[PDB]
């Protein structure tokens, strides 16, 4: 869910 | 749904497409032939402050970026999808003609009865050491704001989703469009503050590129947006604070  | 953090509130509303009356109704508005097949106009996502002043994303204001019907269609095409009223206009820009693609450079709607966040040029960029550090993420969520399949030649997607962790929050607006065998078009907005900070930083990236140049790229890749987004080179690139009033 760590998105960039 | 709701999700608050001492003066920061959210709101992600999530409901069914728009209906056919109102569909007509809202394309004739913007000078459009017609709107996304699925358009969720009633859906958002709400970053307000106690004071007044957020941002929120809505399809209905993304759409008002798109390039409407200026009547080049009638030249260009033996037939066409439908028709519409053409546009008043015109700004100094060049004509261009529509193009069905919902191609939108929207980066928000700036919400405040009075106060509201100013936008101002800057030579900051999103730290992205700051964004590969992993605190718990307190909230996430996402929601889908528009998207059509192009009569069945691809697709043309707008959707945003947030990441809140206990000292900053993390959004990121994505414009993703393919037409299968041509091209491939992303127009990222990411969204970033963190909690001591008096403004948000603001980075727009619009990447592109022909199927063409893709050919060495797993075909599966076109599908991930996530993914393929490495391999299209960037054609415009803004970056903006968002400073807090007063
Ligand atoms: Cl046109
Ligand atoms: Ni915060």
């Amino acid at each position: 869910l760590y998105f960039q | 749904g709701h999700m608050a953090s001492g003066p920061w509130k959210l709101t992600a509303s999530k409901t069914h497409i728009m209906k056919s009356a109102d569909v007509e109704k809202l394309a004739d508005e913007l000078h459009m032939p017609s709107l996304p097949e699925m358009m969720f106009g009633d859906n958002v996502l709400r970053i307000q402050h106690g004071s007044g002043f957020g941002i929120e994303f809505n399809a209905t204001d993304a759409l008002r970026c798109v390039n409407n019907y200026q009547g080049m269609l009638k030249v260009a095409c033996a037939e066409e999808w439908q028709e519409s009223r053409t546009e008043g206009e015109h700004s100094k820009e060049v004509i261009k003609p529509y193009d069905w693609t919902y191609t939108t450079d929207y980066k928000g709607t700036l919400l405040g009865e009075s106060l509201k966040l100013k936008v101002v040029p800057t030579t900051d960029h999103i730290d992205t050491e700051k964004l590969k550090a992993r605190e718990q993420i307190k909230f996430f969520e996402e929601v889908l704001l528009f998207e059509d399949e192009l009569h069945d030649h691809g697709v043309s997607s707008l959707s945003v989703k947030i990441r809140v962790m206990p000292s900053s929050f993390f959004l990121l607006l994505r414009f993703f469009l393919r037409i299968d065998g041509v091209l491939i078009r992303m127009n990222d907005t990411r969204l970033y503050h963190e909690a001591d900070k008096t403004y948000m930083l603001r980075e727009y990236t619009s990447r592109e590129s022909k199927i063409s140049s893709l050919m060495h790229v797993p075909p599966s890749l076109f599908t991930e947006p996530n993914e393929i987004s490495q391999y299209l080179p960037i054609k415009e690139a803004v970056c903006e604070k968002l400073i807090f009033p007063e």
